[PDB]
């Protein structure tokens, strides 16, 4: 998880994380989700972009975003301090 | 007086087992087979 090793081990990449928050998951696999998000977000470095997503019978950004963002250091906190404030009601739907 | 019998104790025995299979899932989801199992309670609901 060195950013070094990071660096030299692929190339940049286009990440959409797409969390689902239907109300199944909610419980113990819903705070799984959030801290697995933000262990993910921290293997990513500033030439990357990405933009994290959510669906529960309607796909939603789950910040202010709503497209690709370069993945710094201020764009990480805003999208770790929005998955944090997730919470899990719906039906599931993979489609949308 | 037909038999009748077994027409509703199976009948009552079926909505048992239709009731058993269905899963309660939290937070409001749902499967396709539970939106089935409701399609299904217009049927066991019309015989009785
Ligand atoms: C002597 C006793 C020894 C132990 C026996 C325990 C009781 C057995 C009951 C049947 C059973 O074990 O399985 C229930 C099963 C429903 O469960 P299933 O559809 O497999 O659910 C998916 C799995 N996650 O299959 C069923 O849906 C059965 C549902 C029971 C409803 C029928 C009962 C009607 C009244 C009595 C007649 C029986």
């Amino acid at each position: 998880r060195r950013p070094w090793y990071i660096q030299g081990a692929a190339s940049p990449k286009d990440m959409l994380i797409l969390v689902d928050v239907s109300g199944s998951v909610s419980g113990l696999t819903l705070k799984l989700i959030r801290t697995s998000v933000s262990e993910m977000l921290e293997t990513l470095s500033d030439d990357d972009f990405v933009n994290v997503a959510s669906f529960n019978s309607n796909a939603q950004d789950v910040s202010c975003f709503q497209h690709l963002v370069q993945a710094n250091v201020r764009n990480k906190k805003v999208l770790k301090d929005a998955v944090n404030n997730i919470t899990a009601k719906g039906i599931t739907d993979y489609k949308k | 007086w037909k038999p009748f019998e077994t027409i509703i104790l199976l009948t009552i025995f079926a909505n048992c087992v239709a009731l058993a299979v269905y899963l309660p899932m939290p937070e409001d989801d749902n499967n396709s087979l539970n939106l089935g199992l409701e399609k299904l309670e217009y049927f066991f609901l019309t015989v009785f």
